[PDB]
């Protein structure tokens, strides 16, 4: 940061928070701006001004080097507000919410303080926005520009569909144009340090960092910077929106950094309400998912998505925090504890979940799917000794694809959905729903044996993706061709590889037949 | 070099175990160790940390042992930096105080060096990019639970279930596979439960008194107060980041119990005078956690597993205290009575258990096939119980017959004998290897081992030690059933 004027000395210190004396003359430092603290005479410390008292005394939130700050130390002034390193140079890279780039094992800047987007500089949702999952992207579709939830108990996958979501991306963004590349801001609040990495790792892996920035503030790091954390990631994103570019921004989560803020506020002070949580704990999460939003036609046409997750207490929706952010964002995904030890992974209850803007927000090819499927499920789940219509057998085929680890590619995923509704796995039992899924993907059993004969629609072209995205499944040019893939798959499938299963009842076989099942959950 | 390092204090204010201190030439840094030199009416020594200054010339610290007999203005002077606690090799086989002096009057410690109790937690490079399995060489804990290099574990249980057996196996077991020492942070402890845990650890001989130690105790008991609970934790983990960081090894750490930590950080919160959030506990309680629990991980130089005791308050696991936690937590360890009482060591509830790292990405696609299976089947297990009860064991059908022989024998099999646990058991430990461990349930699963009786599982470690009951049982029941055809 840039000095200007020596405004004081440290006097007070109380962990993350300090007061200060003014200097002879009393220059007095602006509201909300930044200053270093000299730790040493090399070193400086960072710090927000959050009270300027009647007496000439100056609060300050503490931020980095909080062990080396003491009193007596002198303190700088830059007075300007918190400004932050972004654009295309800052991607693939790890920061702090005050800009300092962290290492990892082996650019015109931008206020963090803004005001959101008035009533006519927004627009409707219309451009989708892919998870890669076929429960979410049918019943409960993210629009760019949306602010969607992701609620849930610890270790419920809240984390991992938000990060599969941004890997969604790289497939289509190596692909298009790009102008409309989903750029991928990924906040880490309070989180542990090594699951920080893990995701680096992850995300490098799979080609994202190319596509993504990872705005860190792990929970060594003080409240200051926690508190601080979703800011500097939306600051990141609105870059992109501001200059007609559609970008993601995901908080994990928002739980954590209401804690921060809660000890900010109860340090200084500050009356607690309910649940110890200051009187402005609404209006900490509402400027921030605020600013994430779906400009118009007349400022570019960008986006900032958000994903903001929130921890709830042994699915208790009725917590404070928890019913703040429900209230503030376009609806969510909650993600239920016993439907992941149940099996279904993702765990997304649809029941629970609901988007606000799901329709408009699909696309015409996922639109004519999903909107069966919302008649299908909705009597399944009713419905549910024994006795099987038509809409039982398709419904529970339905909820064993829903089940996967992995994002699945927008071709691939609607093609498996689209058999199921016209009901070419009927015949097909339930438990080897996977390996049908598996072998029309990867494999293709009419060009194997023989019987193929189809003039364009395969599954290896991957390029058909976009085709299907203008025209629909259900159309004249695509509807017969598709038609006869899902044809040849099932016949050659139930003749040739469903034999099998009346076959095979031995040690060493069925043991095969599982290993062989259980690794096709994984790979959509 | 070492600035302020004799630099001469007054006492200004003494409310309790909160102490203030006048500096002439300017307050210390924060978290600095002063001792109070002043006076020879105590018994024991004086030692307060700086935790806030209130003015360029005062701060506030907390007092690590009582604050009795302590007049206004009395001589205190700085130590050099934080509290310094010794480290190495020199340390194992010794109990030690927060503070990092020698509690068992054995003479004086080899010491080498000295470090600091608050120390930083690891940067994102430092951190481990391969997930890896940390062998116990016990059988419920490698299939079902795998503990992790770098893990947070909680071993839930009540009282007399089997914690310090097994806390006692796995001191031995890191140091058998890995060669790894161990750190014991009684942190909040019952000081007549510490004694028991030092006797039985040197009959065992994991420390050893004329020879060679694989254990360090540092402790800060119940009769302490609150200063030194807090911090005693931190003291325990400096010790485990000497052998983690410089030496380069796998180690493990045993905090008993980390509650404790929370709890005695609550008392001096509220003495500080800070204003506390839901249910009476400090605003900085995740923050607390944080910082002691993100220096417990794998790092590249080494790493430090840490198995945790955590007390759930009135058995509200939406309190604060635990719920926080939970986040940290890798692999959940939940210790049951009722199959302690059954007959199955150690006394391991399965189905109550988890593990982040049961995975196919980290561990083996063989390790969680089996695994899962093994998860499978006892699940279907306890359907087909209640129906037992209900119906009968002979109208089960033909297939769930056969399941529930298999069942029986994963129960049984399941069991361990503990090598600390001779005395106990009358028969010697038994290390059984991760590929032993997935080879034979794999083989039970499969219907490999349908011929072999029950009992020869019951009580033994590895597919060998099987085979040898079961000759040893098919010799005596021949012997037996010939007297019989006879008389
Ligand atoms: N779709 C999925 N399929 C299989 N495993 C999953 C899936 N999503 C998450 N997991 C696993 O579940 C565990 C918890 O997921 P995570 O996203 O970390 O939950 P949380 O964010 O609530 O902690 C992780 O070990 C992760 O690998
Ligand atoms: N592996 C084991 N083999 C045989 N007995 C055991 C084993 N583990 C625990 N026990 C028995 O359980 C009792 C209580 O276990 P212990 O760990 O001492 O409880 P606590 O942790 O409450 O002190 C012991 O007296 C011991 O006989
Ligand atoms: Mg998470």
């Amino acid at each position: 940061f840039k000095t200007t004027e020596m405004i004081g000395y440290v006097h007070s210190i109380d962990g993350t928070i300090a007061t200060l004396i003014p200097a002879p003359g009393n220059p007095g430092v602006a509201y909300n701006t930044i200053i270093q603290i000299q730790v040493s005479p090399t070193t400086f410390a960072a710090g927000l001004v959050f009270n300027l008292e009647k007496d000439g005394r100056i609060g300050i939130i503490l931020m980095d080097n909080i062990t080396e700050v003491q009193s007596g130390q002198k303190v700088m002034a830059t007075g300007q507000l918190l400004h932050i390193p972004v654009g295309a140079g800052v991607l693939g890279k790890v920061v702090n919410p005050l800009g300092h780039e962290v290492p990892v094992g082996l650019s015109t800047l931008g206020k963090v303080d803004t005001g959101a987007p008035n009533i006519v500089s927004r627009s409707p949702v219309n451009y989708n926005l892919l998870t890669g999952f076929k429960a979410v992207d049918t019943m409960i579709p993210i629009g760019r520009g949306q602010r969607e939830l992701i609620v849930g108990d610890r270790q419920t996958g809240k984390t991992s569909i938000a990060v599969s979501t941004i890997i969604n991306q790289v497939r289509i963004n190596q692909q298009i144009l790009s102008k409309n590349a989903v750029i991928s801001i990924y906040v880490s609040i309070g989180q542990r340090c090594s699951n920080v990495a893990r995701i680096h790792r992850l995300l490098q892996s799979y080609g994202a960092l190319r596509y993504t920035t990872v705005m860190a503030a792990t929970a060594a790091e003080p409240a200051g910077l926690q508190y601080l954390a979703p800011y500097a990631g939306v600051t990141m994103g609105e870059y992109f929106m501001n200059r007609g570019r559609h970008c993601l921004c995901v908080y994990d989560d928002l739980s954590k950094q209401a804690v921060a803020y809660r000890q900010i506020s109860l340090l200084l002070r500050r009356p607690p309400g309910r649940e110890a949580y200051p009187g402005d704990v609404f209006y900490l999460h509402s400027r921030l998912l605020e600013r994430a939003a779906m400009l118009s036609p007349g400022k570019g046409g960008g986006s900032v998505t958000a994903l903001p997750i929130v921890e709830t207490l042994s699915n208790d929706v009725t917590a404070y925090i928890v019913t703040n952010v429900i209230s503030i964002t376009d609806g969510q995904i909650y993600l239920d504890t016993k439907l992941f030890t149940g099996g279904q992974r993702p765990a997304v209850n649809i029941g629970l979940s609901v988007s606000r803007v799901g329709s408009s927000a699909q696309n015409a090819a996922m639109k004519g799917v999903a909107g069966k499927l919302k008649g299908i499920l909705a009597e399944y789940r009713k419905l549910a000794q024994q006795v099987q219509t038509i809409p039982m057998i398709r419904g529970a085929r339905f909820v064993a694809l829903f089940n996967q680890k992995q994002p699945s590619y927008f071709m691939n995923a609607i093609v498996s959905l689209y058999a199921c509704l016209n009901g070419y796995l009927d015949d097909v039992k339930v438990q080897y729903v996977k390996f049908y899924e598996y072998l029309l993907v990867h494999r293709d059993l009419g060009i194997m044996y023989g019987t193929a004969k189809n003039k364009f629609f395969y599954m290896y072209v991957q390029e058909l993706n976009y085709l299907i995205r203008f025209f629909t499944l259900n159309s004249p040019i695509l509807h017969g061709e598709l038609e006869e893939m899902l044809k040849q798959h099932t016949h050659l499938f139930l003749q040739h590889y469903q034999s099998k299963m009346n076959a095979i009842k031995s040690e060493k076989d069925v043991k095969a037949l599982k290993n062989l099942l259980y690794s096709c959950k994984r790979a959509v | 070099v070492a600035d302020h390092k004799g630099r001469v204090g007054h006492v200004s204010q003494v409310i309790g175990a909160v102490v203030d201190v006048h500096f002439a030439d300017g307050v210390p840094p924060v978290l600095t160790a002063l001792d109070v030199v002043d006076k020879l009416g105590r018994d024991e020594p004086l030692t307060l940390e700086i935790v806030q200054h209130l003015d360029a010339h005062t701060g506030r610290c907390i007092a690590m042992q009582t604050t009795d007999l302590l007049k206004l203005k009395a001589k205190v002077v700085s130590t050099g930096g934080n509290i310094s606690v010794p480290v190495g090799r020199e340390t194992l086989g010794r109990i030690f105080n927060v503070l990092g002096d020698a509690i068992d009057q054995r003479g004086p410690v080899g010491e080498k060096l000295r470090m600091p109790i608050h120390a930083v937690a690891p940067k994102l490079a430092d951190q481990a990019a391969e997930d890896a399995v940390l062998t116990t060489g016990i059988k419920v804990i490698d299939l079902i639970l795998p503990y992790c290099k770098g893990g947070k574990i909680g071993l839930f249980g009540g009282a007399g279930v089997g914690k310090t057996v097994i806390i006692m196996e796995l001191i031995n077991n890191v140091a058998k596979g890995h060669g790894g020492f161990s750190v014991f942070a009684g942190v909040g402890e019952r000081t007549r439960e510490g004694t028991d845990l030092y006797l039985e650890m040197m009959q065992s001989k994991v420390i050893d008194l004329k020879g060679e130690s694989k254990c360090v105790l540092v402790y800060g008991q119940m009769n302490e107060p609150p200063g030194a609970r807090a911090r005693v934790a931190q003291s325990a983990l400096t010790m485990a980041e000497y052998f983690r960081d410089v030496e380069g090894q796998d180690v493990l750490l045993f905090i008993d119990n980390i509650f404790r930590f929370t709890q005695a950080n609550s008392e001096v919160s509220a003495l500080l005078g800070r204003i506390p959030a839901a249910v009476g506990y400090q605003p900085t309680l995740a923050e607390d956690l944080g910082q002691l629990q993100e220096r417990i991980t794998s790092t590249t130089k080494g790493s430090i597993t840490s198995v945790q005791a955590v007390y759930v308050p009135a058995d509200d696991i939406t309190d604060p205290a635990p719920a926080t936690t939970f986040s940290h937590l890798d692999a959940t360890t939940v210790l049951d009575r009722a199959v302690a009482e059954s007959g199955i060591y150690p006394a391991v509830n399965p189905l109550e258990c988890a593990s982040r790292i049961m995975d196919p990405d980290v561990i083996s696609v063989d390790h969680y096939n089996v695994a899962q299976d093994v998860v499978q089947m006892l699940t279907k297990y306890r359907e087909l119980q209640d129906i037992i009860a209900v119906l009968g064991i002979d109208e089960l059908s033909e297939e769930d017959k056969l399941i529930v022989d298999r069942a029986r024998k994963l129960v049984k099999f399941l069991s361990q004998p503990f090598q600390v646990a001779e005395v106990f058991t009358g028969m010697t430990g038994h290390y059984v290897q991760l590929d032993d461990t997935i080879d034979s349930f794999s083989g039970l699963l499969m219907g490999t081992y349908d011929q072999v009786p029950e009992m020869a599982f019951y009580m033994v470690g590895g597919i060998n030690s099987v085979l040898e009951k079961a000759k040893k049982m098919a010799e005596e029941a021949a012997e037996l059933e010939k007297m019989r055809r006879a008389r």
